[PDB]
């Protein structure tokens, strides 16, 4: 095992082989990011995409342009945590080289023109740490990706929208990334009609006029030509003989000479097989059957030019007559088999009057833009820019893609444009599925849905913010000289920037980080929504979506998702998925091969997985066989069953894909309800880490692998050995073969003390390891505020017990003893931030020292010359921090105050205090600040002496930095001297800056010497550099705001320990909240007087059914026992031998397992460490669903020599004798929260009040007044209290005159009443009659 | 107004008012001028669409916007939805003399009393306390009662319990579904910040121990205080009004020890013997001899 | 000057260059801000815009109300163990 | 649904079972969350007639 994993293991009751080692886990947005900014050449992605979807550009003449070259960004300028403590955004410089290429227009294209070949720098972009998130102004924040409804094509039929009839209604839908929609529809009437975006109905076919289409070339399409001939007197028609399929017979519906099929008769597929068989198309019938029928074509006499009969119109006996008088055999007409072949188009194009494309353009010109300018290029233009400029559309070839293969076409590509071929096979598709083939698709079918990561959007703002540009570009491209406007003298970066910084600050995804769990942050990573631009809204999305589409298996977790309104909205991603490059989605499977499983796999999609058959992981293979069972569940269709086993395609990798992670870290869960975990795993994210790391001892297996990749610490870069550890920091020495030549190879760590989080709560790191010692590599350094040996550590395992008591368990309520609280492990600790302004005033510029008025010597106790609070301290509400004071004006005072200050003397200055003070109801201890002033500001005194103190700090580790570095790389000075002899102790007794002037040799030997001399210089030369740089920055004021001067900002510390109403809870839904805590006196306790530590009421088990919770107390309350044996050969203190003998058997219990392991592979000291970490309780790994079972728990207990029921009778506390009856015990890991009362409760006697009703406000930050709905108010109204009505209407809110009144009554002790009217009653008057009404009173 | 960083504040009818000033300048100014009637009809046009825009922003047609992009507020929209006058600031209000905090039980309480953070009231009866004071003048003016309130005096506590007698108060939770859904207890006082109740009445409030807080108000006056005493005064309140139902229903736990208490096995011992009354049941089991569900014979009156 | 630095200019060396002190730079800044619009949510669910958060301290506090009354009045208590010229002297004097 | 169930929480769930419990339990949560706005909506009502 791991060296880690040598010093404490966990347990595993792990039974099916598992194939996978998880894969990196945050590696999909760290790779989104890494596309917007890495080189495509040629397939683009984001940045490049795009420029190149945007560059070159010429001017508004046609005469110049200008080119792209290539781009680059520097480095940051600066680090990251001075970023952190400035209160800054990191960010790499832009810069983008660029070609101001223009050509002779004199010459057709004379390029000996102006090429300004020149690079830019534009806007500072918002670069990523190796964990993802953004931090922004000292703030660490989080976008959030998308998932939307993809580009493309989408059809639907709505079902009785005027359910009055009861019918469906067909339409379609398509959709490009950018530019219009497009919407088809129907009508009960059987007619086509279209409109892009919502615009009016259209009958579609205006627009194949506006294609430039005839009916001709339209009805070609759509119908085939029935033609009719007639023969000298008779009808006559070749036929089809499947157009007579499932129609009846009109006329005798004979041969040649022969009847298949009588007067009102089915063509039978008998007769349809004759006239096929037979071979008869030319069909004596009757010359009415055309009566009716209509014409498919214009025809005319060649010496007229004029219809006789119209092309789409119906035909007649008189029209017979005459049409075969002008001379015609052969008539075209239309094939009308309704149930097949028939009328949706004619009807439209009946309907639809523009007789040509122009007043088709005309009238489009005109819905569009209403009113009466027509001219032609207008409209022309128009239509052409809608859907055939790339300027105002684009696919997104995804959608291109997709379309496609709605059309079944075998071109993944194309343009972002539009052809008419694909829009007359979409009408035809349509109508097609009108007839009644075909289907429309489930949105909720995941190969509709694609997401969107970050560079997509990205790409988005800043091709528009190229575009907030482009104008400006073209309007000064071709106006301006051409010869010597730079092309840099055109831009303006600031819309970009501006872009950027909207997207990166003014987003519903852009977002702070959720911090105080790595739980937390990751799932608030790998979370997904669907809201915002193109998205959805509250009040108009519905169940249907929020409701599940069984494609999620695999690729989604239906398991974690918030529970308000966000309830089916809100999801996050399931483990072993991943993305069509696209931005689809996909999930490994194991493909079936003769019933053997194929050990490959492939990533399916939501649609091929229908396709196949696929099986489970809970299936039993027949031991490289196959599916032992005939009957194998296995599933295909969208939706599963049993089937045979050879038949098998394909497979499921593990039992566990389907899910998610704080769902998956529960064990125990096939024993538990849903609601509940749902709720466990919420909650599991308001985490709390504690004082300690204390482990909890049921585990699943995953959570090694979880506390690695938050990034929250060191690990082994590169194998090798401790040199230095500190309180703070260490260093190490890398091995050789790690080692790189010219590197030295040793890295620092230097560590995360005590600082906060957005959700402001402690910070720090330490290590869990010795010096001295071996290192292998990506091992871990040290642990944090929550981890432990690389694993996660954030509540405490301890004891549990269920029974009732009296009345302190009532309904859900939890208890609880006293020592925990000299363990303090619950305890836990805060901060706060605190700072102020210096500033300019129009009296003169405020400033800062001791000297106050009217002050005790009591708060100034502690504060400095400079007016400032010495470290170490501790303070409480109302002491002072900093004395601030403001250049003050002057006033005058009622003689009464007169009358004070003219005895006493009592004299005055020309100056305001300002000064810092602890906040009502707050203390703590002081223990760190800062202070900030402008380059230009004089830095005051003590600013300078951090100032220099930080050049202290700094400098001396940069110092003690090469103080190693550099002294390491001189053993080459020396070493190399030890060829050819040695100055033996020549060399070392005498000084070793001489020891250039000891022996030397001629030709290689100078060489060296001036190697020597070229270290020399550059070593010292580097730590120039270095000081230069670091002590200017040091140096660096302050870029402040107008009108500040310089800036202080301090904080405390606070801790936070435990008390009744603080809310609590553990792994199932199981909450409560404490109403007491015991002395362990009248604690209930056992036969060996060991106490429990918590009570709970029992009851509610069977309701909400968290059942694995007992199974868990069963096996902890096995688990301590054997800590405990153990524990008792230590002092005993037994042997070598028999812990070998005792633990090789334990571990070496249950059934199949599928770990192994030996143990003499392992020293002593190692036994005697892990041993030494395990007599507390031995940690164990439930996978849930291949996890043990009762038999072995019953077995290991029964070796602990416990009762197996573990039910055992007490003794109370408070009497001493016993309970009625046994009970059960064990050890559970319990939990706490934010939900803090001292977070929460709240009063209000009489303060800050509003400012146009002077009503008080609201919020225990605000001193706030609380809100009374008008609920309270009807029970009053059945109750009648008036006084009490009038009460709280007036005084307690707006009556100004009444609640002062009252006040004096109050301290007079009179309790009587005064109303008045109040405020925004009358404050209404005035609003009605500033809308032009007489309101008025009518007065008694 | 101003803000502390030196940052204005405005409302949205300042723009409004000041866009017609002009247009009606541009009027007049331009009716100096002797003008088509055209441009006269648009500028008109320009006044009456601002006028609207005063009365509401969007009704007649597309609305107006700032750099916001969002519409600007209506004369209308302060009277509409909740937002105006009436649902909001009116008839819901902000309220001094009332505060909040988690809750928790106390068994062992009786009706009338409550569980009381004794900083609530504290601060919540500080007039009392300074009429107090200068009644008995140790703080002799409000000052030095303030100053000696933070030098936290234990007379301070003895005069807040003398105030505190028979001073009814308010009980409060949301959401308000019938009128007992709020109560008047008497209060009670404790070294805690959780409040402690008669757990029963969860079954009136639906409420339960698992996240739940409670809000409070003051009965003052004499009318709120003896209209309390009288009327949500608990003892003045046992039934619904729906229906002639026992709202205090036993919830949970004490029908069930009571449940197994009165029973009758056969099992476990003392059985057919007799008594004189349920004093010596008492002593008779409670000695060890005998199960408190066993059906044996005493005598009753 | 962008263009030229590549970068943001200081108002050092740009008031060198417009050639005009810091002392217009920065009494400029304190002008270049618009206002606000105070029904702004800055509640991100509709829950609490900008305009509900301010109190108006402008008028007055019933606690200090007390007090200077009981000073005004005190001090009545005070001069009316004094001579008649005197308190009437001292009373007429100040206005009281 | 045809299949019904087969273990408890005593004996343990199927992958497919829990599965499926999502589905109902996630629906009438929904149902859950959203009748108080109809309730509030019309007892408010009520008390605006009478
Ligand atoms: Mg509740």
């Amino acid at each position: 095992y791991s060296y880690t994993e040598k010093k404490r293991i966990r347990k595993d009751f792990g039974k099916r082989p598992q194939v996978l080692d998880v894969p990196y886990l945050l590696s999909i947005q760290l790779d989104s990011f890494q596309k917007f900014i890495e080189q495509d050449p040629e397939g683009q992605y984001g940045l490049e995409a795009a420029f190149r979807s945007v560059f070159p550009i010429q001017s508004y003449s046609g005469n110049s342009e200008l080119q792209y070259v290539s781009y680059r960004l520097g480095e940051p300028v600066f680090d990251v945590q001075e970023c952190q403590i400035r209160g800054v955004t990191y960010s790499a410089p832009l810069r983008v080289k660029l070609r101001l290429v223009i050509y002779e227009r004199e010459a057709p294209e004379g390029t000996v023109k102006d090429i300004k070949e020149q690079e830019v720098y534009m806007g500072e972009i918002p670069l990523m740490t190796d964990n993802g998130t953004f931090v922004i102004n000292g703030t660490e924040r989080v976008i959030v990706s998308q998932l939307h409804r993809s580009p493309g094509v989408f059809f639907d039929s709505d079902k009785g929208k005027t359910h009055s009839s009861g019918k469906v209604l067909y339409n379609a839908r398509i959709i490009p990334y950018r530019g219009s929609w497009l919407d088809f529809e129907f009508d009960p009437k059987d007619n086509l009609f279209v409109r892009i975006d919502r615009r009016r109905k259209l009958p579609a076919t205006i627009i194949l006029r506006a294609l430039n289409y005839t009916t001709e070339q339209i009805l070609d399409l759509f119908f085939e030509k029935v033609i009719f001939e007639i023969r000298d007197n008779k009808l006559q028609m070749e036929l089809v003989p499947e157009r007579l399929r499932g129609e009846t017979a009109s006329f005798d519906i004979e041969a040649n000479g022969k009847v298949y099929v009588e007067k009102g008769r089915r063509i039978t597929a008998r007769h349809i097989r004759q006239l096929e068989k037979d071979d008869v198309k030319l069909i004596e019938v009757p010359v009415e059957y055309i009566a009716g029928k209509v014409v498919a074509k214009d025809y005319i006499d060649e010496s007229t030019g004029e219809l006789i009969c119209a092309a789409n119109m119906e035909l007649s006996l008189d029209l017979l007559a005459k049409l075969s008088q002008s001379g015609h055999k052969r008539i075209e007409t239309l094939f009308t088999n309704d149930l097949d072949h028939g009328p949706y188009i004619s009807e439209t194009l009946r309907v639809d009057p523009t007789n040509d494309r122009l007043s088709a353009l005309v009238e489009i010109y005109r819905m569009m833009r209403p009113g009466e300018p027509p001219t032609r290029e207008a409209a022309e233009s128009l239509f052409e820019n809608l859907f055939f400029s790339e300027d105002r559309y684009d696919l997104s070839a995804v959608g291109r893609m997709k379309f496609n293969r709605s059309l079944l076409r075998e071109e993944i590509e194309g343009s972002g444009i539009l052809s008419k071929d694909d829009i007359i096979d979409v009408m035809k598709k349509l109508i097609d599925i009108r007839n009644g083939k075909g289907e429309v698709d489930d949105i909720d079918h995941l190969g509709n849905r694609r997401i969107r990561s970050v560079g997509e959007m990205a790409e988005n703002q800043f091709r528009v913010g190229l575009v907030r540009v482009e104008r400006a570009v073209k309007e000064r491209l071709s106006l301006g000289d051409l010869d010597t406007l730079m092309p840099q003298d055109m831009i303006n970066a600031k819309p970009i920037s501006a872009a950027v910084k909207e997207f990166f600050g003014s987003s519903q995804l852009s977002q702070f980080m959720d911090q105080n769990n790595p739980l937390s942050e990751i799932t608030h990573k790998r979370r997904i929504s669907a809201l915002g631009p193109g998205g959805l809204t509250r009040e108009r999305a519905g169940f249907e979506v929020r409701d599940v589409h069984p494609t999620h298996y695999g690729r989604v977790c239906p398991i974690e998702t918030p529970e308000g309104p966000n309830i089916g909205l809100i999801n996050s991603l399931s483990v072993y998925a991943q993305t069509n490059e696209y931005g689809f989605l996909e999930t490994p499977y194991r493909k079936v091969t003769d019933g053997v499983v194929t050990d490959e796999i492939h990533y399916l999609s939501a649609i091929e997985e229908g396709n196949y058959v696929i099986a489970q992981a809970n299936s039993n293979l027949d031991e490289e066989g196959h599916f032992v069972e005939d009957l194998v569940t296995c599933r295909s269709k969208g939706e599963s069953s049993l089937f045979s086993r050879d038949q098998v395609d394909y497979m499921d990798v593990s039992t566990q894909q389907v899910v998610s992670v704080g769902a998956s870290l529960i064990p125990f869960l096939e024993h538990d309800d849903a609601n509940r975990a749902l709720m466990g795993a919420n909650m599991q994210r308001q985490a709390v880490p504690t004082l300690r790391a204390d482990k909890p001892l049921v585990g699943t297996g995953m959570e090694r692998a979880v506390a690695v990749d938050s990034g929250v610490t060191a690990v082994a870069k590169r194998g090798g050995v401790v040199q230095y550890v500190d309180a703070s920091r260490i260093v190490i020495k890398v091995n050789e073969d790690e080692m790189y030549p010219g590197e030295a190879g040793i890295d620092i760590y230097n560590l995360t003390k005590y600082t906060r989080s957005n959700q402001n709560t402690c910070i720090n790191q330490m290590p869990c390891v010795s010096l001295g010692e071996p290192v292998e590599r990506g091992d871990v350094l040290a642990d944090g505020p929550s981890t432990d040996l690389g694993e996660l550590a954030l509540g405490q395992n301890m004891r549990v017990a269920f029974m009732p008591w009296n009345g302190y368990n009532f309904e859900d309520s939890i208890l609880v003893s006293e020592r925990v609280v000299q363990e303090d492990r619950f305890t836990t600790i805060h901060i706060q931030e605190l700072a102020c302004v210096s500033r300019d005033t129009k009296l003169g510029p405020e400033e800062i020292t001791a000297d106050i008025p009217n002050v005790g010597e009591a708060a100034l106790s502690k504060l400095d010359e400079s007016g400032i609070v010495y470290i170490g301290a501790e303070v409480t509400g109302g002491d002072i921090l900093v004395g601030k004071v403001t250049p003050k004006g002057e006033t005058q005072l009622t003689p009464e105050e007169k009358l004070l200050r003219a005895i006493f003397g009592e004299k005055a200055s020309d100056v305001k205090d300002s000064s810092l003070r602890v906040p009502n109801g707050v203390s703590g201890t002081v223990i760190d600040v800062q202070v900030f002033t402008r380059d230009g500001v004089e830095k005051d005194k003590r600013a300078l002496e951090i100032e220099e103190m930080q050049l202290k700090q700094a400098k001396k580790d940069l110092s003690e930095e090469l103080q190693i570095l550099e002294a390491g790389l001189f053993s080459r000075i020396r070493a190399v001297l030890v060829a050819g002899g040695v100055e033996a102790e020549k060399l070392d007794k005498l000084p070793r800056d001489r020891w250039l002037e000891l022996g030397l040799t001629d030709e290689e030997k100078q060489n060296q010497l001036e190697q020597l001399a070229e270290q020399y210089d550059e070593l010292k030369h580097e730590f120039e550099k270095k000081l230069e740089a670091k002590r200017r920055k040091i140096t660096q004021g302050d870029d402040l705001a107008p009108g500040v001067l310089k800036i202080v900002k301090v904080y405390l510390a606070v801790k936070r320990r435990i008390q009744p109403g603080d809310k609590m809870a553990g792994r199932h839904g199981n909450k409560g909240v404490i109403s007491k805590i015991n002395p362990i006196e009248d604690m209930p306790y056992d036969e060996n007087g060991t106490p429990v530590d918590i009570v709970l009421n029992p009851l509610g088990v069977p309701s909400r059914m968290n059942i694995g919770q007992i199974l868990e107390t069963h096996l902890g309350m096995a688990a301590k026992g054997i800590g405990d044996k153990i524990n008792a050969m230590l002092k005993q203190q037994q042997e070598v031998a028999k812990l070998r003998e005792f633990i090789q058997r334990a571990y070496d219990l249950g059934a199949d397992v599928r770990q192994k392991v030996d143990l003499s592979t392992f020293s002593d000291e190692e036994v005697m460490r892990l041993a030494e970490n395990l007599r507390k309780g031995m940690p164990i790994a439930t996978p849930v669903f291949d996890g043990a079972k009762e038999a072995e728990i019953k077995e290991l207990l029964k070796l602990g020599d416990l009762p197996t029921s573990g039910q055992i009778r007490l003794y109370d506390g408070r009497t001493g004798e016993q309970f009625e009856r046994p009970v059960t015990v064990g050890y559970m890991y319990m939990l706490k929260l934010n939900h803090l009362v001292d977070d929460k409760m709240h009063a209000r006697s009489t303060g800050s009040y509003s400012l146009v009703t002077q009503q008080p406000l609201g919020g225990k930050a605000q001193f706030g007044g609380q809100r009374f709905g008008e609920m309270e108010v009807w029970a009053l109204e059945a109750y009648g209290a008036a006084y009490t009505l009038q009460e709280m209407l007036t005084v307690k809110s707006d009556d100004v005159n009444g609640r002062t009144k009252m006040y004096k009554n109050i301290v007079d002790g009179n309790h009587q009443m005064e109303p008045g009217m109040p405020e925004s009653f009358n404050v209404l008057l005035k609003e009605i009659r500033s809308l032009g009404i007489n309101i008025e009173l009518e007065d008694e | 107004v101003p803000l502390d960083g030196g940052r204005f504040a405005t409302s949205d009818l300042n723009d409004l008012y000041r866009r017609v000033i002009n247009r009606n300048n541009r009027l007049k100014r331009l009716l100096d001028l002797a003008a088509p009637d055209i441009i006269v009809r648009n500028e008109k046009r320009m006044l009456q669409e601002a006028v609207d825009a005063l009365l509401d922003n969007g009704r007649r047609g597309r609305a107006i916007t700032g750099s916001n992009k969002r519409p600007l507020k209506s004369l209308a929209d302060m009277i509409k939805g909740k937002q105006g006058r009436f649902r909001q600031n009116l008839l819901g209000k902000r309220v001094d003399y009332s505060g909040r905090s988690v809750i928790t039980v106390g068994p062992y309480l009786r009706l009338h009393q409550c569980g009381l953070p004794k900083k609530m009231a504290l601060e919540l009866f500080k007039p009392f306390i300074y009429g107090k004071l200068e009644l008995r003048g140790l703080a002799t003016t409000i000052k030095a009662a303030k100053k000696m309130v933070e030098r936290e005096e234990a007379v301070v506590w003895d005069i807040l319990d003398e105030v505190i007698r028979e001073h009814p108060v308010l009980l409060n939770r949301a959401p308000t579904l019938h009128r007992l859904g709020i109560q008047a207890f008497e209060p009670v006082l404790i070294e805690g910040k959780a409040i402690q109740l008669h757990p029963l009445v969860c079954a009136a409030y639906n409420a339960d121990f698992d996240g739940d807080q409670m809000a409070v108000h003051v009965p003052l006056t004499l009318e709120a205080q003896l209209e309390a005493r009288a009327l949500m005064m608990s003892t003045n309140n046992i039934l619904s009004p729906a229906n002639g139902e026992p709202i205090i229903v036993p919830s949970q736990d004490v029908v069930l020890g009571l449940y197994y208490m009165t029973r009758d096995c056969v099992n476990a011992k003392g059985e057919g013997m007799v008594l004189t009354g349920p004093k010596e049941a008492e002593r008779l089991y409670r000695s060890g001899l005998a199960s408190l569900h066993a059906r044996v014979k005493v005598r009753i009156t | 000057m962008l263009q030229e630095m590549g970068r943001e200019p200081t108002p050092e060396e740009l008031a060198e260059r417009m050639l005009m002190p810091e002392d217009k730079i920065r009494k400029v800044l304190k002008i270049a801000k618009e206002p606000i619009s105070m029904e702004t949510p800055i509640g991100d669910d509709e829950d609490s815009h900008l305009g509900d958060f301010i109190e108006d301290t402008t008028l007055e506090l019933p606690l200090d109300s007390a007090t200077t009354e009981s000073l005004r009045a005190a001090t009545h208590d005070v001069l009316a163990g004094l001579t008649a010229r005197e308190a009437k002297v001292l009373r007429m004097r100040f206005g009281i | 649904i045809e299949t019904p169930i087969t273990a408890n929480f005593r004996e343990g769930l199927n992958v497919l079972q829990y599965f499926i419990s999502t589905h109902g339990a996630r629906k009438g949560l929904a149902d859950t969350a959203l009748k108080t706005a109809n309730s509030g909506y019309l007892t408010r009502r009520l008390v605006d007639v009478a």
